[PDB]
RNA sequence: AUGGUGAACUAUGCCUGAAUAGGGUGAAGCCAGAGGAAACUCUGGUGGAGGCUCGUAGCGGUUCUGACGUGCAAAUCGAUC
RNA sequence: UUCAAAUGAGAACUUUGAAGACUGAAGUGGGGAAAGGUUCCACGUCAACAGCAGUUGGACGUGGGUUAGUCGAUCCUAAGAGAUGGGGAAGCUCCGUUUCAAAGGCCUGAUUUUAUGCAGGCCACCAUCGAAAGGGAAUCCGGUUAAGAUUCCGGAACCUGGAUAUGGAUUCUUCACGGUAACGUAACUGAAUGUGGAGACGUCGGCGCGAGCCCUGGGAGGAGUUAUCUUUUCUUCUUAACAGCUUAUCACCCCGGAAUUGGUUUAUCCGGAGAUGGGGUCUUAUGGCUGGAAGAGGCCAGCACCUUUGCUGGCUCCGGUGCGCUUGUGACGGCCCGUGAAAAUCCACAGGAAGGAAUAGUUUUCAUGCCAGGUCGUACUGAUAACCGCAGCAGGUCUCCAAGGUGAACAGCCUCUAGUUGAUAGAAUAAUGUAGAUAAGGGAAGUCGGCAAAAUAGAUCCGUAACUUCGGGAUAAGGAUUGGCUCUAAGGGUCGGGUACGAUCAACUUAGAACUGGUACGGACAAGGGGAAUCUGACUGUCUAAUUAAAACAUAGCAUUGCGAUGGUCAGAAAGUGAUGUUGACGCAAU
């Protein structure tokens, strides 16, 4: 039933100031002050967690390599697999599309 | 089982604030916490967030409508006006 | 006496607006070259609710035409607007929901929303949740356009100026009893202190015209002219008639 | 710090020339209820990690053991 | 406090070197009148308010 | 400086 | 312990041991829990094993 | 009357944070079952709402017009609330 | 509170010991914020102070004492404050903070009089201040002092900034390969500009998971009790930051094509916009194994000595349970005319400027290796004695950890750990008091008034009116039961079947029956008096700090009024000034 201390000069329940209980080398309990928990990233477009990217701060995104931070595709870090083939379709169709929009007004005018 | 004759949803706010005002909110109560039929996925899915938003939780789609109904009848006779002008002016 | 309540509300101290959570302004486009020579697309991105505000706002998202940059414009979303919609702002702009023509460039009967009074106002006439403004007619000649506003008045203004095509979102939201204080209490939390009110006639006669007495009563008249001062306003300031309205508005 | 599980690693690693010293532990242990027996941990100190090479057998630890340089300064506990 | 200003540490400071009485020699000296520290502060009498 | 309560009597005086 | 032992046997649990409601002592919904997950746990075990198909499976769930 | 100092008490607003046992009642929504010369109701559960409630910590401060009333106290104490 | 001893000139009060007690984890404990400022600690010491005493002390006198790359400030913005330009003002100064301003600085270089101009190009924000509780680069264990410690020692790590070499990777198809895919890996060019994410976020409810704690079995050790009993009561059996391998609800991919509709949550949602199912990918919160690391730390035993003092050995293991407590977290649900910060900072992406190899090259987001990390704070109290109240004042003053039993319960009552045993004492026991209690018979006759007190009280079962806004009234009213012991019944989990059962493990919940007893039993604590009616205010809520808590104020609801911006209401000495207004009649202002 051994009761523990918060480690630091900040009394209060703030979120900076989480703690673990902790059992030590020594037999003791001890506070242990986590840090805040990461959030996953997100695709600009659907707003939903997108896989394969590490979970961390954002200034612990600059200790570790790009394959943490990307996958291998076009917008990997940023954009969701899904809304990319959904842009890629897109773009070709409407592409396409102008194409077509473009010889119809040609032969028209033509015409007349 | 069926628990409430008349007050339903305003059986939370017991005896208080009169008979006309609770029958008023039940009306509306009833209208904004209804799921409605999205236009776009075809689905029984589309719940207010706040007073005049009503998103889809299947196709993510997100309308403006009024605070308590998806459509209001006088949004709707717009709609109906526009549409009219709009085909009535080149055609 | 004593300086009452309206007075202090002009200083600005503890009546000022809370204004943090509020999105922005929300402003039309600025009316550049596209606007009144031709159209601009921009595309809905979200509708979001803005504290203070029970119509919701529309973040459109348009192009700049001479930078490659992305300006994000945040209109009043109109009753129909939806994500993944394009609007169309502009003089040669089609005639539907969320796009923003000029009011000569719509017949009579349409309906209109945040109408600029003056060209360039980015918004003015017919924001709140519900209103909307009807195009009465036209003046071709020397360029103007009569207009009908939520409240009953005429107004005449230029068809160069713009208008969303629409009613704003929200409405009906008055139709609901909000059955308590503290339903009041939240929706004066997010706007302005205004909230709770004392009556005068409950008061001491330091603190308001109405305050004082053995009974709680007024005294003299409650309808104070026009050309009263700062400190006597208080009641019906230049009521034109009284009393309950038994009929039509004479107009 | 971190485990070694290849000698040859660890032997690539003690000449690398920031390494000083390393240390010899001794440890008795049971695999099972029938067997006790002599674990040893060869750790090495590098400038910025401390690298642990687990043995169980004696027989490769007394080997790995005179596998090492003279340059290195041992510590056998 | 614990988490405090040099400023007012420094001023502490000061105030600790003071709280001194007199050294006994002084009452010694030709034409002497101070008998005692007139100007002597203690945490529990006097508070500084710095 | 002290404004005792208790010399405060309006019963029986007027 | 002593008194843990004969509670076990069932002692000292009358209605004069007892100043809190039954909620209180054990909630209705932790019952009504223990129970539902008890017979999802047996139906899921039987389709698994097949001494009962889907069709029946669905109508005894909702039961 | 002139010129200055004060929101460390308190009043009110804003920003940023923190704090608040166990119980009772048992609202919507949902499940099953029964009933129906057609129509839609009834029962049992689930669920866990409310500027609801009993009642802690906490905030207040009703009564004893109790103690004290040159006090422990220039407003406290105790029970009751 | 008591006894003894020691100290001393002297002991109700100091110290030690022995005993008896209390706080009783919503503590008289252990830490901090503010404030205080050396009160911390030692030595000496008692004239004053400690409302008696005093050999003692927060007193007196003399001295020692606060160690940081990682904790914080420092930095960012919040509400807001406030120079500049300009404009007002006789003026002290006011307005305003991006404004009617010519408001600045960043990469590559290009030269090789040479230091830095010209060469280009880029860029337009437009001071600064504002949080020791917001955001935020990174450290943990053990040990150590009279007094310091995430700061010192020892060991083991990490971040930033900058230098830089080696190895590896890559290239003759110049700037990687694999996988159907989700995606993966040790790495595996990427300037201007642009997008996107993180930072970055309510509240409540229950469900799941974890941690620590509680509980508990076996075993290895030590202490206790032992007239009698007790395989017994108590206690130790621990494992940090960091690193590596693995580990997940959610989400996603592939195959495939669903009604006889299925899957599925405590909670009812999901599916031809492709379910179930089969196979896989991911986040690594979290947990497990290993390293750290047993060498440490804990429990013990033995052999030793004026001594500094040790020296030597062993053991430090294996499990289980749960509406359990606290806490963190995940996936969901409910609420809103309330939808519950910002900025610094970091990353990724798009793009493709420029630069690049073959007798040799480019790359330092891969590994290893080198250097540095400044300034200030850091003691102690944090309160019936360190702050504020004139003081050693029963007052006031922000927060964290939180054992066992009873029991619904951080209720009340007893106890362990830790801490106090302080508050002027002695002797008697008159009246009167204060606090607390009891009382024959009566039963509000008392009194302005049932003031005060009593009575009631929990849980289970039964039963429950008028009235009603149909929601309530309602625990209406009103009745019965409750202990101990011995039994009974019911309610579960996991394993087991060619292509109906059996074994095993473990829970507190309910119900019932016998038996028993000076008919007692929510046995202490705890814990509603109720009913019929009236005046009044709808309710919840608020105020006269220190005589009035109310019927007063507010409130939702109602109604009225003004205003379409060159405006209404209000402010200012003025102003190129302001609040409403990040507004626009479903709004603002006034009643
Ligand atoms: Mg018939
Ligand atoms: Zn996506
Ligand atoms: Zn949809």
């Amino acid at each position: 039933a051994q009761r523990v201390t918060f480690r630091r000069r900040n009394p209060y329940n703030t979120r900076s100031n989480k703690i673990k209980v902790v059992k030590t080398p020594g037999g003791i309990l001890r506070a242990q002050h986590v840090k805040k928990l990461a959030t996953r990233p997100k695709c600009g477009d659907c707003g939903s967690a997108l896989q394969g990217i590490s979970t961390l701060r954002p200034r612990q995104y600059a200790t570790v390599s790009k394959t943490h931070k990307t996958v291998s595709r076009a917008y990997g870090g940023s954009r969701c697999a899904n809304c990319v083939k959904e842009r890629i379709i897109r773009a070709f169709l409407i592409e396409e599309q102008k194409i077509v929009k473009k010889v119809v007004k040609e032969q028209t005018e033509a015409a007349k | 089982a069926k628990r409430t004759k008349k007050v339903g949803i305003t059986g939370k706010y017991g005896v208080r604030y009169g008979s006309s005002l609770r029958r008023q909110v039940k009306k509306l109560e009833i209208q904004q916490h209804a799921r409605y039929d999205c236009s776009f996925c075809g689905k029984k899915t589309v719940k207010r967030g706040a007073a005049g938003i009503w998103t889809c939780s299947c196709c993510k789609k997100t309308v403006a409508g009024g605070a308590y109904t998806v459509s209001t009848a006088a949004a709707a006779t717009v709609r109906s006006t526009i549409r009219r002008l709009r085909e009535m002016v080149e055609a | 006496g004593r300086v009452i309540r309206n007075q202090r509300k002009g200083a600005g101290s503890i009546f000022t607006s809370h204004t943090r959570l509020r999105q922005g302004a929300a402003k039309l486009r600025t009316l550049d070259y596209a606007e009144r020579h031709g159209y601009i697309r921009g595309i809905v991105k979200q509708i979001v609710h803005d504290s203070g505000r029970g119509a919701p706002l529309a973040k459109v998202v348009f192009r700049d035409p001479y930078k490659y940059r992305l300006r994000e414009e945040i209109f009043i979303a109109n009753e129909g607007v939806h994500t993944g919609q394009f609007i169309y702002a502009g003089k040669k702009a089609s005639l539907n929901v969320g796009n923003v023509l000029p009011l000569g460039s719509v017949p009579e009967g349409t309906i209109v929303s945040n109408v600029e009074e003056k060209p360039g106002d980015r918004g003015a006439l017919a924001r709140a949740s519900g209103n909307y403004v009807i195009i009465i007619g036209h003046n071709p000649d020397e360029n103007k356009t009569r207009v009908r506003l939520p409240s009953g008045a005429k107004k005449v203004i230029s068809s160069d100026a713009r208008g969303v095509i629409g009613v704003i979102a929200g409405g009906g939201r008055v139709d609901k009893p909000l059955l308590k204080a503290g339903r009041a209490f939240h929706k004066y939390r997010l706007k302005r202190n205004s909230w709770p009110k004392t009556r005068g006639v409950a008061m001491n006669p330091v603190d308001h015209p109405h305050g004082g007495g053995n009974h709680q009563h007024i005294g003299k008249a409650s309808t104070i002219s026009r050309g009263a001062v700062s400190g006597q306003k208080a009641g019906l300031i230049a009521a034109r008639r009284t009393g309950l309205l038994r009929g039509s508005q004479k107009t | 710090a971190r485990e070694i599980t290849d000698i040859k690693q660890f032997l690539e690693l003690t000449r690398r020339a920031d390494v000083k010293t390393a240390t010899v532990k001794i440890n008795k242990k049971l695999n099972k209820a029938g067997k006790p027996f002599r674990q040893t941990k060869f750790k090495v100190r590098g400038s910025s990690s401390l690298y642990t090479l687990v043995i169980n057998d004696a027989g490769k630890a007394k080997k790995l053991i005179q596998s090492l340089p003279p340059t290195l300064k041992v510590n056998r506990l | 406090a614990a988490q405090k200003s040099f400023r007012i540490k420094q001023k502490m400071a000061k105030a600790k070197k003071q709280n001194r009485p007199l050294p006994q020699w002084i009452r010694l000296r030709t034409n002497n009148t101070i008998r005692y520290n007139a100007k002597r502060r203690n945490w529990r009498r006097t508070k500084m308010n710095i | 400086f002290y404004e005792d309560y208790l010399i405060f009597d309006c019963r029986a005086k007027r | 312990r002593a008194h843990a032992q004969s509670k076990r046997e069932g002692r000292h649990s009358g209605y004069g041991k007892r100043k809190g409601t039954r909620e209180a002592r054990l909630p209705s919904q932790v019952v009504w829990i223990r129970r539902l997950r008890v017979l999802r746990r047996l139906l899921a075990k039987y389709r698994d094993a097949g001494k009962i198909d889907k069709h029946l499976y669905h109508v005894l769930y909702k039961e």
